[PDB]
């Protein structure tokens, strides 16, 4: 069969100048030889250490990591602005090479609460038979946050899509844009759209809608 | 005398240690 | 340091740890090979276990039509009394069996076991695909194992063996420059063909370009018609009767003429390889533990002073190949060739690949 | 010491694309190169390698009868032939070199090339605003937007007073719909007094640069 390797931090959220750890276990004895990759979106992967413990040339010293029979441990002392990113386990025993699902580790900062906006769809997509309304979440510390897209004290169907966008780099904090999309004749029966949030930060749920 | 062989036994297997 | 290869006889009565299987050569110190072998009380009979390690020379005989067929005629054996620490070889064991112990307790006896120098380093000759059988060149091995006595009988299960690998690797500081200049001055005319050679380095690693600097200065009636460039796996087999061979790993047959009376300076790059080589069978390879892809034979090092083994060793030959005829006829060759060597082999890694 | 991707873009499924990658810094012969496949939305697979010096391929199982990994080793490229492709088969693929001695994990990579596989037309974007409403602004500043409907091939860059705002500039990651056609939203921020976002489709050559009120 194929080696399963899955990174046991699905997310994580640090501070600057943490120990802290990813870990990652093999389907089985893949026997010392995993490395650990790094990545920032979009860029490409760059290597940070080799067999487990053996640390490639040019890579902090703030970096190492520990084998425990399956188990595979991804070390960090005191970390940097350097080192925020998406973090990949590889093995490479076996022919069939594979990676860990992806560890990325968020940014813990003072619970900002997202600013929730609402637009109505543009006089030009209506134009084509089908609409789209943007809800704006901005610049928000809890990375999980969620959207409740309602039209007429009536849910969503599915026919509503999310995007998440990466942490910014000195404003520290996200931003989402999740998109209800009916069509034009499905738009104008509904009375009342409306999205409302659960951020961490803000406590009661945010409403916000629009008729035109 | 002078000894023969034949084609490849057991498998090589690995166990940890104490990090002294 | 916190990872040990242990393997385990089919019976379970012996199993031996070892804290490397690659063991350097450097000319002046080799490093030793250490460990402890586990002996399991419920398993055990009174008769005496040793461990013994052996350098030897696996060879398919040519006329046994028979496949798989290897001997094993040794060179160097040790053989290291470890079944009770009763006899007067009280040695101070290292931090590597000091761990053991501290994981095994007093059922894994230790032995030291030295290697000296001016002993040939683990090489292995490529098997035709006609061979199935073990790899076949020179390797060491430790095996361990119980019997009454040396000279008895030693049950294969009984017994566990591992193969390790002395190597050796491209020393700190390079050679010079490697250069040569041999010079055929002719028969019927005076004013000589002057072939000069050049290599960029002396220290090529593995699948690295090595380029050939050629400066050839033409004063004869002849005209140079063709230049061979190889680069030629010079190999050294010490044994009951001494066998050499000069094969050649990679290759280029240049057409560029050089005319009569004429200055000619061209570089030309080539870097050996092992896949052009496959059919070359019985060139020299690095060693092998069990049947891995080992790249092309590493040169082998020598100290200042029939010196046992295999030594591999490399020169880059510069034929130019001159057009005959006009006295002679086609009676006295005319060639002029010259040889630069060069030593290839692996860098310190400061060692196996994906296996399945 | 560098490895650069080309080749790699939108063909119809069931065809066929062939990948180069052009190595330098490096002996091929003591390197050896690998193909990972990163999904958008998905992790890392390997799917082909190649040592030149040992000549082997390998090969990540699905992937066998229709992907064929070459090397020029005179050009110093390799080479990656995807026959028969399917939209599993839909990724960024990066070059990779390793170690063609002792494989230490894959050292140097270059950024990728996007490879696209599904049987929809190379689509124009629609672009329509977001303009700045009374829910749009909360604290001094606005929201001002653009929004990016229905075109296919790979995604699309946008900058905004034609590249001026820097700061306060979110342009997100684009969405695949139900309809199979890839969609984006792009937003600033930006005070209450008085910004026109300028997206420009590499794979089809369409200009827009729409204005919000």
């Amino acid at each position: 069969s194929d080696i399963q390797m899955t990174q046991s931090p699905s997310s994580l959220s640090a501070s600057v100048g943490d120990r802290v750890t990813i870990t990652c276990r093999a389907s089985q004895s893949v026997s010392s030889a995993v490395a650990w990759y790094q990545q920032k979106p979009g860029k490409a992967p760059k290597l940070l250490i080799y067999s487990a413990s053996s640390l490639y040339s040019g890579v902090p010293s703030r970096f190492s990591g520990s084998r425990s029979g399956t188990d595979f441990t991804l070390t960090i002392s005191s970390l940097q602005p350097e080192d925020f990113a998406t973090y990949y386990c590889q093995q490479y025993k076996y022919v069939p090479v594979t990676f860990g699902q992806g560890t990325k580790v968020e940014i813990k900062r003072t619970v900002a609460a997202p600013s929730v906006f609402i637009f109505p769809p543009s006089d030009s997509q209506l134009k084509s038979g089908t609409a789209s309304v943007v809800c704006l979440l901005n610049n928000f510390y809890p990375r999980e946050a969620k959207v409740q897209w309602k039209v007429d004290n009536a849910l969503q169907s599915g026919n509503s899509q999310e995007s998440v966008t990466e942490q910014d780099s000195k404003d520290s904090t996200y931003s989402l844009s999740s998109t209800l999309t009916l069509s034009k004749a499905d738009y104008e029966k509904h009375k009342v759209y409306a999205c409302e949030v659960t951020h961490q930060g803000l406590s009661s749920p945010v409403t916000k809608s629009f008729n035109r | 005398r002078t000894p023969p062989s034949l084609g490849p036994s057991c498998t090589t297997a690995s166990s940890s240690l104490r990090k002294d | 340091g916190t990872r040990v290869f242990k393997k385990a006889s089919p019976n379970g009565k012996l199993t031996v740890y070892l804290g490397k299987r690659d063991f350097v050569d450097h000319i002046d110190l080799v490093e030793p090979v250490d460990g402890v072998v586990l002996v399991d009380p419920e398993y055990l009979k009174e008769r005496r276990v040793y461990v013994t390690l052996t350098c030897a020379f696996r060879y398919g005989r040519e006329d046994l039509d028979v496949l798989g067929l290897t001997f094993r005629k040794d060179l160097f054996v040790a053989n290291v009394q470890s079944f009770p620490p009763a006899p007067e070889d009280k040695k101070p064991l290292t931090r590597l069996q000091e761990r053991l112990i501290k994981k095994l307790g007093e059922h894994a006896y230790p032995f030291t076991f030295e290697i000296p120098p001016n002993l040939p380093c683990s090489v292995t000759l490529q098997p035709g695909p006609e061979d199935t059988g073990k790899a076949c060149g020179v390797d060491y091995e430790v095996k361990a194992f119980c019997a009454e006595n040396l000279e008895e009988k030693i049950h294969k299960r009984n017994s566990v063996r591992l193969v390790i690998r002395k190597v050796q690797y491209a020393p700190e500081r390079p050679g010079p420059q490697p250069t040569a200049e041999t010079t055929r001055q002719f028969l019927m005319s005076d004013k000589p063909l002057h072939l000069e050679a050049s290599l960029d380095k002396e220290i090529y690693y593995h699948g690295e370009p090595i380029s050939v600097n050629v400066h050839v200065t033409n004063n004869t009636n002849k005209t140079v018609k063709k230049i061979k460039i190889s680069v030629r796996q010079y190999a050294d087999i010490c044994l009951f009767n001494t066998a050499q061979y000069k094969c050649p790993v990679a290759m280029e047959e240049a057409d560029d003429t050089v005319a009569p009376s004429s200055t000619f300076c061209k570089v030309y790059t080539l870097t050996p390889f092992l896949a052009n080589n496959r059919e070359k069978r019985g060139l020299a390879l690095d060693g092998k533990l069990k049947h891995e892809d080992t790249n092309l034979a590493s040169s082998t090092l020598l100290r200042e002073g029939e010196i046992l083994g295999i030594i591999v060793s490399y020169k880059v030959k510069v034929k130019l190949v001159v057009s005959r005829g006009g006295l002679l006829g086609d009676l006295a060759s005319s060639d002029v060739a010259v040889e630069l060597p060069f030593t290839l082999m692996h860098p310190k890694p400061k060692p196996h690949v994906p296996e399945h | 010491v560098q490895l650069v991707e080309s080749g790699g873009g939108l063909v119809q499924p069931g065809g066929s694309l062939r990948l180069s990658c052009a190595a330098s810094g490096f002996n091929v012969y003591s390197s050896s190169i690998h193909w990972v496949r990163q999904a958008p939305g998905k992790g890392l697979e390997w799917v082909a390698s190649i040592s030149s010096y040992y000549g082997y391929t390998y090969y990540a199982d699905s992937v066998k009868g229709r992907f064929t990994i070459s090397a020029d080793t005179s050009k110093n490229t390799a080479y990656l032939q995807m026959n028969s492709l399917r939209a599993e088969d839909t990724a960024v693929y990066y070059c990779a070199r390793s170690r063609q001695f002792w494989y230490s994990g894959l050292d140097y990579w270059g950024q990728g090339t996007l490879v696209t596989v599904s049987s929809a037309s190379t689509k124009g974007p629609s672009v329509f605003p977001l303009a700045p409403s009374s829910k749009s602004t909360s604290g001094g500043t606005a929201a001002l937007g653009c929004l990016v409907k229905d075109y296919f091939p790979e995604p699309v860059t946008v900058s905004w007073n034609s590249g001026a705002l820097t700061s306060g500039v979110h342009t997100f990651p684009a969405v695949l719909q139900s309809s199979g056609l890839y969609s984006l939203s792009s937003v600033v921020t930006v005070p209450s007094s008085s910004y026109i976002c300028n997206v420009n489709h590499k794979p089809s050559n369409t200009k827009v640069d729409k204005k919000v009120e």
